[PDB]
RNA sequence: GGCCCAUUCGGGUCUUGUAAUUGGAAUGAGUACAAUGUAAAUACCUUAACGAGGAACAAUUGGAGGGCAAGUCUGGUGCCAG
């Protein structure tokens, strides 16, 4: 019958699992004691934009909107637009694409409309520097996320396009057993519909904290201007630790509010990267579920990866359990032969996952 | 065009 | 209406495909007529 | 606390920023002969890491990740399975027991590239039954046969080509493509006559979940009052209304004179004007080519052989030809579009 | 109508009687002359180039 | 038994397949169609290219 | 020698890249990428047919010769240096002819 | 400039092999053949020199030790059922194809070899047999002549096709069919892209687990429990229960429970490490 | 004739006008309209001379 | 009517063509009775009977040209060109 799920609690994310896994699930008991119970408006889209990249999938809402009926079909891809209700940004809709997008009979051409950045959700340079770097080293050779129209909160007004022209088998077995060695920190400090002068201040609080590194700062300044703003003023800061001896990343990321002071959150997004690097062992805690999935859906050999302790947190675990409630496939971590450490080695046997839907 | 060549569809019977 | 769309579209078509090939074409005739010349030339050396 | 929200946890800034004052903590952060030799040293390094990875892991620990591997002898309990199973079990008829990865659960539309067998003596008919063999199930199904019309639509055929491959979409469990298979159109002994049995072999090219194989429709009138370019046809439509439908679509005669659906004429319902490039007779006949829309029907009957009691004589949907015979129905033939000798008498002009 | 039917009927039931009469009566299935030389699709070629 | 019940299903599936072999084609799957020989009016709702 | 020494070359069958074109038989319909095994270097060989192209399929082993062009035809893509003369051991004139079956 | 053709011949594409590195599962040789030919004749001579043992009547699988490290499984095809040729077919490693020489190549032979091509080749051998029906040495020639060169179009050239004479008390000539165990000792086999993804064995043995009450408070028509032994072959089959798995001629069913028991023919290679012949005390036959 | 089977080159067989238009005369091809169409244009050609 | 030469126009020569019907003869491969041969046996040599019209008792390989549809695709300065 359908594997059974509880609650809003990694809807994407089990949405995703299905649809590579094929097998049909049940989330039952969305916000079943709220005022407002069953799905959000956002969450609705998303099943709307799954229904847009796949054939052949049923998916059932119930009368009362708390318990989601799923049985995939067969991702297929091509072109289309979705536009992003306001409650969410683009990047809450493009993230699960990243998942799929390899995998797909057509080409994924997708056209986000909507609001481009948020305090929670991951950001435009999060997905660009962040986690597609990340899918490069999988196999997903060819992937873009163009910018088109910066949209700031609470108008928005953006619009982004996800194009990712490799199409692939599965992903590569990953091998690191390592910490990587960082080289230098880059980042990209943007602001819409306002003066030149916020993006300078942002740049000059992130090197206050940053200058005691032995490495190169280069922080770019993308000040957006005209018809291609948006609608409401905003700017924000990310920065990305850079590992250029194996291309790795480490990203941090953040958005400033009315009567914030932009030299703050450059001190506030420069102290979370080093934060983040503490935290961090091979990838980082938000770049950390894509990377298991895709070990997850690779070949039947024994993919390695080294994680530190800081990054087993409560949203590790629960990913885990997912994943084996999906694909019965269990993470076996052991302990690196080091003493200067506390890494751990996780070892996940991929399922032997082909992408079946591209035609030969 | 989008009806085209489609054969799922999200049954909405809230 | 009907009529107006499929003509665009055809065209639009057309245009693309005709273009794909003129591509595959080219690139194999630079590269590979490269290789080509290069060989021959070292044949003619020995 | 939950993967939808995807920045994570911090602590607060001054904390943070107290903590990063001194970056102290963080600052330790900052050949084979052919190309064939290369590639079988990398499966073989992987190979290698699994049994070391392996060897590591504890014996129930192993089976656990690896599972059962081969070589292994196993017991392996079922339920639910047919009583002719085990009452018409013969041990001289083998049990094969075969995995399945996830694409073969699916059931859906299969487009493969299939020919007639060289020795088969007949080609094979659309929508005619015929047992398929894809992975480790054999079933019957209806294919259909279609061709590409220089890579423009998928075009229904009446049959198999005689002497190469041409496309075929049935429908059934999905499987990889590039998956070969055979087709047999019987398997009973009680049939199986003198002939060659193995009737079609194919390639899976493509999995979908629909197909849209099309068909040509071709609309004919006939002219009854021409003037020069222009003519008035007869028969193509039966209300001016649906002449209005199909107004300026493309019509030729059979000489191959290119022409337009202009009006309809109000008197009598389902004529209309049409303007030719060049003057046309009365003895042509004007055809315009349209297209239809053809449906894969979803037929499905496995091979169950081992649970019937004889075991070769399974039978399933009968061919065309035998149904017709078994009726004593005539095969349907339309004296028009049977060939005759053309003979021409000489072309002459006043 | 009904005599013309009931004479293509019967003239294809002779036929695909005169089908099995070349069954053979021993239950051995012989491969035929196609399957045994495997001369495969050739040009049509002149009995001069026999000799 | 359940096999039984299922070679039944199959048994009246494969009798409706056997006479639609045998019927008539409709009008569209036969080429060369004509105002005579197809119904009245059927061009309306068919929505041909 | 333009395989190394070699009178022909192994190959793997990477892609059919005139597959899309419309023109039945057409230069570029006969066309498929092949990367040598000895070196692993991509090449172009020609297909002597469209019929034959039914045969090559994707990952398959084939053997490639120089493919010889006595004069200019109208409609050859010149740098196309090799033809497919076998393909997963099996003759594909044989093939062609329905002298034989390719075994997988 | 032979020693680049020559190195040419050795590169194929690269493959992965999922056989197991040790303890692997015996090979399947199926022996193929029309009705008559001598197929349960065969398997009784090559399992007593196999084995020492002769089997008065043979049904179903039979697994050997035909080596230190190699076992054998032998599997008769009916001859008369097209349905379990082409599933044999799909999993055969070696296959073992009966022709009578007399009579010459027939349908069903031609068949299968049309059948294995498509699903992935096999290891095949031709065996001749009826031979000694011939009278004269001259016409016996050609047609050993004409058989053999038949059978290299089918499989590739020079592949070996073997001739046996007669049969002496139900079994062939003991020299010759010492010569086939040895030839079937030398073989190696390939990997195939279909039998190196996925999991399958063949039944050893099949055991209705169902309690006898049930089937009299409801009939003989209820569902029945059934237990199927057997060595596993290709990729590694899960250990959780669930798994999907289909047989061929039943249907689609899902694993109630799995367990691994001790191998019932261990190879002596393995218990010896627990140029030196095999023990007649290791050649076993389960 | 280099890598063409004989059975690509097959006659296609000429098809005939229909028995209930057999009255008007021979269903014109192609060739046939061609042999009208020069015909005008020869005299065409002299008249506006 | 066939054939030969000739860029061009044309020129040179005569028993030729059948994608027609028909007759009786010959014999080899094969199917094979024997003897000889040899320690015995195979083989060789010798030798009765049967053994051809699709002589289906059914050799190949390669090359050069065509022609056909109510067919398909592409580009245009109608009916064309590819
Ligand atoms: N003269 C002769 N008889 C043989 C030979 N091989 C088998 N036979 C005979 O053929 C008959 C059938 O033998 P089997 O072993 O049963 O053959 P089979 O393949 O098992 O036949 P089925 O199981 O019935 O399908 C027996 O009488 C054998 O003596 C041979 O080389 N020469
Ligand atoms: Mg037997
Ligand atoms: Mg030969
Ligand atoms: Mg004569
Ligand atoms: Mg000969």
């Amino acid at each position: 019958k359908y594997t059974t799920f509880q609650g809003s609690q990694n809807f994407r994310l089990r949405i995703v699992l299905a649809t590579l896994s094929g097998k049909p699930i049940k989330i039952e008991k969305i916000r079943s004691g709220d005022l407002n119970p069953g799905l959000k408006d956002y969450e609705v889209s998303f099943l709307r934009l799954i229904e847009s990249v796949t054939n052949g999938s049923v998916i059932e809402i119930s009368y009362t909107g708390t318990t989601v009926i799923y049985r995939p079909g067969i991702i297929v891809g091509g072109a289309s637009t979705h536009i992003c209700p306001s409650s969410k940004p683009v990047g809450y809709f493009v993230e699960p694409m990243l998942y799929l997008a390899p995998f797909s009979k057509k080409k994924f051409s997708i056209l986000f409309k909507g609001i481009t950045a948020s305090h929670n959700d991951a950001g435009i340079e999060a997905i660009k520097w962040g986690l597609m770097p990340v899918m490069e080293k999988f196999g997903v050779r060819e992937c873009a996320l163009h910018t088109l129209k910066r949209g700031s909160p609470p108008l928005g007004g953006g619009e982004v396009h996800l194009v990712v022209d490799s199409l692939i088998a599965q992903p590569i077995t990953m091998h690191e057993i390592d910490r990587p060695i960082i080289s230098s920190i880059t980042g990209v400090a943007y602001s819409t519909r306002v003066s030149p002068s916020l993006v300078n201040r942002m740049i000059d609080g992130a090197k206050k904290v940053l200058k005691n590194l032995q490495c190169e700062v280069n922080i770019t300044a993308d000040v957006w201007r005209g018809e291609n703003s948006g609608k409401s003023p905003g700017w924000g800061i990310t920065l990305v630790a850079q590992s250029k001896q194996k291309g790795w990343s480490y990203f941090a990321e953040d958005i400033g509010d009315a009567g914030s002071i932009p030299e703050e959150l450059g001190e506030k997004v420069a102290c979370q990267l080093l934060e983040e690097i503490s935290k961090s062992a091979a990838v980082g805690r938000n770049q950390l579920p894509l990377a298991i999935v895709y070990m997850v859906i690779g070949k039947e050999d024994i993919g390695r990866l080294r994680i530190n302790k800081e990054q087993i947190d409560e949203r590790f675990i629960i990913l885990l359990r997912d994943i084996k409630k999906i694909f019965n496939t269990e993470v076996f971590l052991k302990p690196v032969d080091e003493a200067d450490n506390e890494d751990m080695i996780a070892t996940i046997k991929g399922i032997g996952f082909t992408n079946t839907s591209k035609k030969i | 065009k989008m009806m085209k060549n489609k054969r799922g569809g999200v049954i909405d019977k809230r | 209406f009907e009529a107006r769309q499929r003509i665009e579209e055809k065209n639009k078509e057309s245009s693309d495909y005709h273009a794909k090939m003129a591509h595959i074409v080219n690139t194999i005739n630079t590269e590979e007529g490269a290789e080509k010349n290069k060989y021959e030339r070292e044949r003619k050396l020995r | 606390v939950d993967l939808e929200k995807f920045v994570p946890y911090f602590d607060t800034f001054e904390k943070l920023a107290k903590k990063w004052k001194s970056v102290d903590a963080i600052k330790e952060r900052f050949e084979y002969d052919t190309w064939y030799e290369l590639q079988k040293a990398k499966i073989s390094k992987q190979l290698e890491i699994n049994n070391i990875e392996y060897q590591e892991m504890t014996p129930e620990q192993r089976q656990r990740i690896e599972g059962f591997k081969a070589g292994s002898y196993v017991r392996i309990v079922f339920e639910k399975v047919p009583m002719e199973f085990v009452k018409n079990f013969n041990p001289k008829f083998p049990i094969v027991m075969g995995g399945l990865l996830p694409t073969e659960i699916k059931f859906g539309i299969v487009k493969a590239r299939l020919r007639r067998h060289r020795w088969h003596k007949k080609i094979l008919k659309t929508n005619d039954p015929l047992v398929l063999s894809l992975g480790w199930r054999r079933f019957q199904t209806l294919p259909i046969y279609t061709t590409t019309d220089s890579r423009t639509r998928t075009r229904m055929l009446k049959y198999t080509p005689e002497h190469t491959y041409c496309n075929a979409a049935f429908y059934g469990p999905l499987c990889s493509p590039n998956t070969p298979f055979c087709g047999v159109q019987i398997v009973a002994n009680s049939d199986t006559g003198n002939g060659f049995r193995i009737a079609a072999t194919g390639i899976v090219e493509e999995i979908d979940v629909n197909i849209e194989i099309v068909k040509k429709l071709k609309l004919v009138g006939f002219p009854y009052k021409i003037f020069k370019n222009t003519a008035f046809i007869k028969d193509m439509f039966s209300s001016a209304m649906e002449v209005a439908r199909f107004e300026g679509a493309q019509i030729k005669t059979v000489s191959g004179i290119r022409g337009e659906i202009k009006r309809a004429l109000s008197k009598p319902e389902g004529h209309y004007r049409a303007a030719f490039e060049d003057k046309i007779l009365m003895s042509d006949i004007v055809i315009l080519r349209s297209w239809y829309p053809v449906r894969v029907k979803k037929f499905y009957n496995p091979v169950t052989s081992l649970l019937l009691k004889e075991k070769t004589e399974w039978k399933g949907l009968r061919l065309t030809g035998q149904i017709r015979a078994a009726m004593n129905l005539e095969t349907p033939s339309n004296p028009d579009s049977a060939y005759h000798k053309i003979e021409r008498v000489e072309r002459h002009f006043n | 109508k009904e005599a013309h039917k009931n004479a293509v009927i019967a003239a294809r039931e002779g036929k695909l009687a005169e089908l099995a009469e070349n069954v053979s009566g021993d239950g051995k299935r012989a491969i035929n002359y196609q399957i045994l030389k495997n001369k495969g699709l050739t040009p049509k070629r002149n009995k001069d180039n026999r000799n | 038994s359940s096999f039984e019940k299922q070679q039944i299903e199959i048994r009246k599936q494969i009798e409706q397949l056997e006479n639609e072999a045998v019927a008539e084609k409709k009008w569209s799957l036969k080429g060369e169609v004509k105002a005579k020989d197809r119904p009245e009016d059927a061009l309306l709702t068919e929505e041909l290219e | 020698s333009p395989f190394g020494g070699s009178s022909h070359a192994k190959g793997i069958v990477l892609e059919k890249l005139g597959i899309e074109s419309k023109q039945p038989n057409s230069a570029i319909r006969k066309c498929v990428r092949v990367q040598l095994i000895k070196n692993g270097k991509k090449v172009t060989a020609f297909v002597p047919n469209d019929g034959c192209l039914n045969f090559v399929d994707e990952n398959d082993e084939v053997l490639l010769a120089g493919f010889g062009r006595k004069g200019k035809a109208k409609g050859d893509i010149p740098g196309v240096r090799f033809k497919v003369v076998k393909v997963s051991g099996v003759s594909l004139l044989a093939l062609w002819k329905e002298k034989k079956e390719k075994p997988r | 400039q032979r020693s680049s053709d020559v190195n040419e011949r050795k590169l194929h594409v690269p493959m992965v092999d999922r056989t197991p590195e040790d303890d692997p599962p015996p090979f399947i040789v199926a022996v193929v053949g029309p009705p008559g030919t001598g197929k349960t004749t065969l398997i009784r001579s090559l399992v007593r020199r196999m084995t020492k043992s002769t089997l008065n009547d043979i049904q179903g699988p039979i697994t050997v030790v035909s080596g230190k490290h190699r076992r054998l499984t032998f599997l008769e095809c009916p001859a008369d059922d097209l349905n379990a040729m082409i599933d044999i077919a799909k999993i055969a490693d070696l296959v073992l194809l009966l022709i009578d020489g007399n009579f010459g190549f027939e349908m069903e032979t031609m068949e299968f070899l049309n059948i294995a091509q498509h699903h992935g080749m096999p290891r095949v051998l031709g065996v001749a047999t009826h031979l000694d029906l011939f009278k004269s040495q001259s016409t016996l020639r050609a047609s050993k002549k004409r058989l053999k060169h038949r059978f290299w179009t089918e499989v590739y050239q020079g592949a070996k096709l073997f001739y046996l004479s007669g049969v002496i008390n139900g079994r062939y000539p003991d020299r010759e069919i010492l010569n086939l165990s040895r030839f079937i000792s030398v073989m190696k086999f390939r990997p195939l892209k279909w039998r190196n993804e996925h999991p399958y064995m063949l039944a050893d043995r099949f055991t209705d687990l169902t309690h006898p009450e049930l089937i009299e408070t409801q009939g003989l028509q209820i569902d029945r429990k059934v237990a199927i032994y057997g060595y596993l072959h290709g990729t590694p089959l899960p250990s959780a229960p669930g798994t999907r798995v289909h047989i061929a001629g039943v249907g689609d069913f899902s694993v109630a429970q799995i367990e691994k028991l001790p191998d019932p023919c261990p190879t002596p290679f393995y218990q010896q490490k627990l140029r030196k012949r095999l023990d007649d005390k290791d050649k076993l036959i389960y | 004739a280099k890598l063409v089977h004989d059975v690509q080159k097959k006659q296609h067989r000429e098809r005939s006008q229909l028995t209930s238009r057999s009255r008007y005369g021979f269903l014109e091809k192609h060739k046939d309209y061609v042999k009208r169409a020069q015909d005008f244009h020869r005299k065409q050609s002299t008249l506006k001379v």
